């Protein structure tokens, strides 16, 4: 008989990937790295979507050259978040 | 035979008052605890550290005298601070977040023993089950 | 537009007086209508953001009425807030049906610490708005483990995520004092009084000590447990003032006083809700304005977005919501006014 007892509890939650990201898809190099052409002759940033798909700023301007679409989802491709 | 420390500590743990003394009491007891014997010091530290996973007792009083009792576990001998820390470890499981403090520095130094021992492989799975960037 | 999206919640929020469709229906034109004429959406969906923050409790709504607003607002609106608001509808369709898992689960595997009713609503992180980092509040034992079984659960079945519990929004009930009485708390109320269980003659500092208890959000909690309570008197202090600094001490007292047995204390909802930045904004506009006067370079319609990012060397300066709204204002005259429908020419290098 505890003076108290709870009965009802409405939790609230906020889910996040365990990993954020860990590889830019066109270089098989992570994010931090320099994109293997920066790695090569040595200014490199990561880029973001509406997808969160993160890569490699220069890996993904020189997809975006000839090409329209994310790498991964294959849709329209927008910068959002840098 | 030695069971002074065990009657002292189920005095302690039957105290019905929760006056703020009684952390300095349980202190004293601390100070008359930490030097004794051999195997039964063991027996008395495992009944303290039992003695304060319970949640009757207060957690703040818990935590700090838990802190206190972990400032002396390194100059225990290796075998013995090794049961303590792993019997540690698992009372702490059930209840991570209530001592999610000293739990990081229980495994640094339960890795640096390791680590001057060679025995590098679980040094490296304890601090792979470390919870730091997961926790809040 | 503030206005406007009151006025929605409140014709929204009571259907009673008018549940034919056609009338809301016609309300809801003339107000799309009426933004129509407008412009600046951002600060419109913010301010949803805000009225559907404070959806989180009990819904009193319609449900599908907002299903076809929004539907025939993403008809002539497009994406990304549409996206994210039917992310919204969906997320709260997918907790509601994960609930109806967990509880099949518990059903077919009993639980004795399942018997307390657990009620998970789990949002996402990525749609939702954020209001701060939350507090630590400790967890009474009980509600500790359920929540804990909860955790495990929901780390089986699909992986790769974890569920930070936060503690701003919540709405509990709790039996107490002699006839039992069902009081309504909302989660830090909830953890006071279970710490006031345990031993009587409990002071603040004591409370403060152990509870983790907020520090600006505090104020409104504690001036709505006391100083201006209802007839239902649940609690009152002996310190009877209107402030409290450090040292006021509590009792629990009987206080049966109504003879309702569903007294709540839902009534401090309707009263918690009253009551540099300009370096960095100068920065952010004068990047802008150089970004565009400056680059000049050869862009179809996205390359010139990789650029001006590139330039900078820092990131979350560029921000590509700002590009795009510069460059869509930037149509007005002669410089980057060209064709919609073969955006190849746009000045090239010049
Ligand atoms: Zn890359
Ligand atoms: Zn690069
Ligand atoms: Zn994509």
């Amino acid at each position: 008989k505890k003076r108290f007892e709870v009965k009802k509890w409405n939790a609230v939650a906020l889910w996040a990937w365990d990993i954020v990201v860990d590889n830019c898809a066109i270089c098989r190099n992570h994010i931090m790295d320099l994109c293997i052409e920066c790695q090569a002759n040595q200014e490199c940033t990561v880029a973001w979507g509406v997808c969160n798909h993160a890569f490699h700023f220069h890996c993904i301007s020189r997809w975006l050259k000839t090409r329209q679409v994310c790498p991964l989802d294959n849709r329209e491709w927008e910068f959002q978040k840098y | 035979m030695a069971a002074a420390v065990r009657q002292d500590l189920a005095q302690l743990m039957n105290s019905s008052g929760s006056h703020k003394d009684l952390a300095g009491k349980y202190r004293q007891i601390l100070e008359k605890a930490i030097q004794l014997s051999g195997a039964e010091q063991l027996e008395a530290l495992k009944a303290f550290v039992e003695a304060m996973v319970n949640e009757n007792v207060s957690l703040v009083i818990s935590r700090q005298l838990l802190t206190d009792f972990c400032t002396h576990l390194p100059n225990l001998p290796d075998s013995t601070a090794k049961e303590i820390y792993h019997f540690t470890l698992e009372k702490i499981q059930p209840r991570v977040i209530s001592f999610e403090e000293q739990v990081a520095s229980i495994r640094q130094h339960l890795a640096s023993i390791y680590e001057k021992e060679e025995d590098w492989r679980n040094a490296a799975q304890v601090l792979v089950g470390i919870p730091l960037e997961t926790g809040q | 537009p503030e206005y406007l999206s009151l006025f929605i919640d409140d014709k929204l929020k009571k259907g009673v007086k008018g549940l034919t469709e056609q009338e809301v229906e016609t309300i809801l034109d003339k107000a799309m209508v009426l933004f129509r004429f407008m412009q600046e959406k951002d600060v419109f969906e913010r301010y949803y953001k805000q009225h559907l923050a404070r959806l989180l409790t009990n819904k009193s709504v319609s449900d599908d009425s907002e299903k076809n607003m929004i539907s025939k607002l993403k008809t002539e609106c497009g994406c990304q807030f549409t996206s994210k608001l039917e992310g919204m509808f969906r997320d709260m369709s997918i907790s509601n049906t994960t609930m109806d898992e967990f509880r099949q689960h518990l059903q077919a595997t009993g639980v004795s610490l399942g018997g307390v009713d657990l009620t998970v609503r789990v949002l996402t992180t990525g749609y939702w708005p954020t209001q701060s980092a939350t507090p630590k509040c400790n967890i009474p034992p009980a509600p500790r483990h359920a929540f804990e079984i909860f955790r495990r659960f929901y780390l089986a079945k699909h992986s790769g995520r974890q569920l930070t519990l936060q503690h701003h929004m919540g709405s509990a009930d709790l039996n107490a004092t002699t006839r039992k009485h069902i009081l309504q708390v909302s989660t830090f109320q909830m953890t006071i009084l279970m710490l006031f269980n345990n031993r009587e003659k409990y002071t603040f500092e004591e409370i403060q000590q152990e509870t983790d208890i907020p520090e600006r959000e505090l104020v409104r909690a504690l001036q709505s447990l006391a100083c201006g309570k209802p007839t239902q008197r649940v609690l009152t202090k002996e310190p009877k003032s209107k402030e409290i600094e450090n040292g006021h001490i509590f009792t629990v007292n009987d206080q049966f006083t109504s003879k309702l047995h569903r007294v709540k204390i839902q009534t401090v909802a309707a009263k918690q809700g009253e009551s540099k930045v300009d370096d960095d904004r100068k920065h952010e506009i004068e990047a802008a304005i150089v970004r565009i006067m400056k680059s000049r370079k050869k862009m179809q319609h996205n390359v010139l977005v990789a650029e001006v990012t590139q330039q900078l060397k820092a990131r979350f300066l560029p921000s590509p919501v700002v590009i795009k709204k510069r460059i869509e204002g930037l149509i007005e005259r002669e410089y980057l006014a060209r064709t919609p429908e073969d955006r190849k020419v746009y000045t090239y290098v010049a």
